[PDB]
């Protein structure tokens, strides 16, 4: 009642269940769906599924821990930006914020009343996460290895250089699992990676 | 978020009231410091404008007075631009405190190593002498104006920083504290209404037993 | 002592400021001036102003106003304080309150 | 019951008792012992004890009064130095801060598990407070009279001159009332008083 | 409690009633009587009094809307005059900030301890408001027509060309309704109107 998770039934249930998907009304009012909180939710079966992921996908747990760390650092940056503005920020923080916004808007968000996003297989999920963490790694390495040098590749350079790549990273979610199939989706996600790598060689 | 994570209790209420009072006294302190710096800024602007005007008319004086002292020593352009040993005007940095901010201004340590001593003893006398008097005084006056501009700039940025802090404490922090105070009041009011119902139940059962028995 | 004044005017203004007493040569025999006439181009103006700024001993850069009229881009990008920069008038064009980078921050207070 | 000053037991008790020694949780977290609040504690016997002090320790009541005033002025200045940051402070505020720190660290703070600070007799207490308040008075007078004269005195050219008088005060609490005695400790304190008087006469 | 309109009774009664005259203590300390706030007060009976006004006082509702506009504009021009320095003042805003103060001091302020201001009939009220808003209109047009004509008029010329018109405006609230009749006050107000119109044509 009232959206308060401190009521008797929620308190009674959260001490019984092993997974907790906590929904947020702030994300529901902007039509950010599903409205999971991702900062209060948890799953106590994340260690019991290590064998399955190792034997079947084997490249996913690294991606998962990396994405969780990005989303956790963004909330430490945001409560500071809210008071002292987005000007005290290093370049790696400016990269963390933009990558977290990309993840939140084009990975976590999924409009389920569409022909392409009603269902999302796990290969498509791991592919999108792979292509979204590869960009993070490349951009951070570029902003970091030319730091003390005078050339200073910064986030605005990366952004005006790759404005054709970020749009594709955001539109990765528009690929039908049924009209395109598995092979076409995997090939398109493997081609976007080469585009990213060449575009990141281009500015160095 | 909309509230501060705390649990409703008559101890959290006094803690939160203390926080609110502290924050809204800090707000008044910062709002006084900002207007101190703002008054200093508005003064610096006016006297910078006046010094600009007066040094401009001095520069026009020097412009129309250059030619007459030029007419008495030939052409010392190559002489002046190639022969320069040591300038004797120097400058150093000092500070000036204003409400805790350290404005940097300039001190004019007057050095003496005059190289332009030949200067045509018999070709250009009082003319060039008064000319360099004029231009040295002008150099010092523009040193003063430069120190004023340096102050101006640092004060201008500190004013913005302090106003940002005031607006943050006024629009982000105090509303959040007030929200989590109203919530605590509501939750205590809700805890009272359950004890009332339980005690009324006990009394009803008493007055049922005693009458049916 | 630790800092020296520096000029960018014309021949007449640099000689006026040598008469005042400023004008100095680097231990690399670089001057505290760069005289400009119908000869040199604006790229020289702007990289001269750049090496004027980055030089870590200059405190007060004087620049005749009619010089700065086309390199406003070089000096408006300057936002620090201690590399003080004053634009100077003369008879060609006297002081104009419009094209100032230190009256830039006085928007409204006029 | 958690630290509430309006527990029914605590509020029912404060209406009956004449002395209340309060608990400071912030002082118990910083390991300052005994953690008496000294700004909410009270005693209602300080007027019935007057003709005992006026007969046995006739100079103690002014010392107590001035010590309490110093300890309140320091608390007034603390939450100012927190926000602005101690740049623009009158020299008398500097002396208030640096004498209140002495009173807190060397007089109020005590260690019961040591063989000299287990039971502190009242002549020791009165002597320590007398010397500290005498130093406060002398420093304040010095800085106050030569205020607009030449060679303005400040707190920094006092910590230079008398740096070892400021050490026999910060070590008055190590005398022992059973290895030393009453007359020995009294003689030490009188000699220290003469020392600081000579130093304040020479510097000024 | 303490001027807080959230108590259940105050919330209910403000939800029910249609008028709300907000008396303020701040205005009372400035000797502004009747100390009605004019900014938090309201009245929702203004659309029921439309046949009455249009049948008896035809030229009133426009003056009411104009006066409310002026009194709101003098108020939301507050930070413009404080955070900026009173100089970046478009002539329309000078005209406002002066005529609105004229209203605040000579229309909204009434003194019952007089023989003339205990009772203000409505013909006198509409006359006193019509003369003021007619002034405002003429003085505003006189400025915004000669906007670019090399004969820039400002409030400095308006306040010197009409130095007695302004006094007689500020002296409208002394006409006794008993010692002077109704036709007499009507004719006096009409004479003042025609003198305003003259002294505004002898300015262009
Ligand atoms: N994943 C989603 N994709 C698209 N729309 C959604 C999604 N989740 C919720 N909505 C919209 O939000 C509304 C939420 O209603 P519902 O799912 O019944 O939530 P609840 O059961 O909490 O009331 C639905 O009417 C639907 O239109």
């Amino acid at each position: 009642p009232g959206g308060d998770f401190s009521d008797p039934v929620t308190s009674a249930t959260l001490g019984i269940v092993q997974v907790f998907w906590g929904l947020d009304k702030k994300l529901a009012q902007r039509k950010h769906f599903p409205s999971v909180n991702w900062l209060i939710s948890y799953s106590k079966y994340m260690r019991a599924l290590d064998e399955y992921y190792d034997k079947h996908f084997t490249e996913f747990v690294p991606l998962r821990t990396k994405a969780k760390e990005i989303l956790q650092e963004e909330e430490d940056l945001a409560e500071i930006v809210q008071l002292v503005g987005k000007a005290s920020l290093a370049e790696t923080d400016k990269i963390t914020l933009e990558v977290a916004k990309l993840i939140k808007d084009d990975f976590l968000q999924q409009n389920g009343y569409t022909p392409y996003d009603r269902f999302c297989p796990f290969y498509k999920t791991v592919g999108m996460l792979s292509n979204m963490i590869a960009f993070y790694d490349m951009a951070r390495r570029a902003v970091e290895t030319t730091a003390q040098s005078d050339n200073k590749i910064t986030w605005s350079i990366i952004r005006e250089h790759m404005g054709d790549i970020l749009y594709k990273l955001s539109s990765m979610k528009f690929k039908d699992p049924l009209k395109d199939g598995e092979a076409k989706i995997k090939s398109d996600y493997a081609q976007l990676l080469e585009d990213m790598q060449n575009a990141f060689r281009s500015l160095e | 978020k909309d509230r501060i994570e705390i649990f409703p209790s008559r101890m959290a209420q006094t803690i939160m009231k203390a926080r609110l009072k502290g924050a809204q006294t800090g707000r008044n302190l910062l709002k006084k410091k900002s207007d101190a710096l703002t008054l200093r800024f508005r003064q610096i602007l006016k006297k910078i404008i006046e010094t600009k005007m007066l040094m401009g008319e001095v520069m026009r004086e020097a412009a129309f007075s250059l030619a007459e002292a030029k007419f008495t020593a030939g052409d010392f352009s190559t002489t002046v631009i190639q022969n320069v040993n040591k300038a004797q005007v120097k400058i150093r940095a000092k500070k000036d405190n204003v409400a805790g901010v350290t404005l940097p201004v300039f001190e004019h340590y007057h050095e003496g190593t005059d190289s332009y001593e030949l200067t045509g003893l018999a070709r250009g006398g009082e003319q060039l002498a008064k000319l360099k008097r004029n231009y040295a005084k002008a150099v010092e006056l523009l040193v003063e104006l430069a120190s004023l501009q340096t102050s101006f700039v640092t004060l201008d940025e500190a004013i913005k920083i302090t106003n940002r802090r005031v607006n943050a404490i006024e629009h982000v922090i105090i509303p959040r504290i007030e929200r989590t105070l109203a919530y605590i009041i509501t939750e205590l009011d809700e805890r009272e209404r359950e004890e009332f119902y339980r005690l009324k139940k006990i009394q009803e059962k008493k007055k049922i037993l005693k009458e049916k028995s | 002592r630790g800092k020296l004044i520096a000029v960018i005017g014309d021949e007449d203004t640099v000689t006026g400021f040598l008469l005042g007493g400023i004008g100095e040569l680097n231990k690399n025999r670089h001057p505290n001036f760069l005289v400009v006439e119908k000869d040199t181009t604006i790229n020289e103006i702007e990289d001269t102003f750049r090496q004027f700024l980055n030089r870590d001993d200059i405190g007060i850069i004087l620049i005749n106003q009619y010089i700065a009229e086309m390199v406003r881009h070089a000096l408006d990008a300057h936002q620090q304080s201690i590399p003080a920069v004053l634009e100077i008038p003369s008879k060609e064009h006297p002081y104009d309150a419009a094209k100032d980078s230190i009256l830039r921050r006085a928007r409204g207070m006029f």
